Order: structure tokens, then sequence, then C-alpha cells
């Protein structure tokens, strides 16, 4: 089952919304 | 990393800002 899919998928709307203008990197090395 | 920390507890909005640019 694709849990941590679906986690991360949530993880970018979350990490969207608390940066702000700021931004942030999503990647392997995240 | 982020999903470890966070996709198996519950990391708050005051966590994840430590992921910020
Ligand atoms: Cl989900
Ligand atoms: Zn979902």
């Amino acid at each position: 089952f694709v849990n941590q899919h679906l986690c991360g998928s949530h993880l970018v709307e979350a990490l969207y919304l608390v940066c702000g203008e700021r931004g942030f990197f999503y990647t392997d090395k995240t | 990393g982020i999903v470890e920390q966070c996709c198996t507890s519950i990391c708050s909005l005051y966590q994840l800002e430590n992921y910020c640019n």
C-alpha cells in the first residue's frame, strides 16, 4: 500500500503553508 | 529525513518549519 507516497503529498502541502515566501526544497536528501 | 521523521509520527507546523529555506 502506498503509504509513503500519500504521506509525502500531504507533507508538501504542509510545508507550502508554513514556509510561505521562504519556499522549501523537497528532495531525495530531504 | 522528513519521511522518516514525519510519516512515522505527526509533525506539527512548528516541526515542519525546520525544512523551510
Ligand atoms: Cl492519505
Ligand atoms: Zn491523503
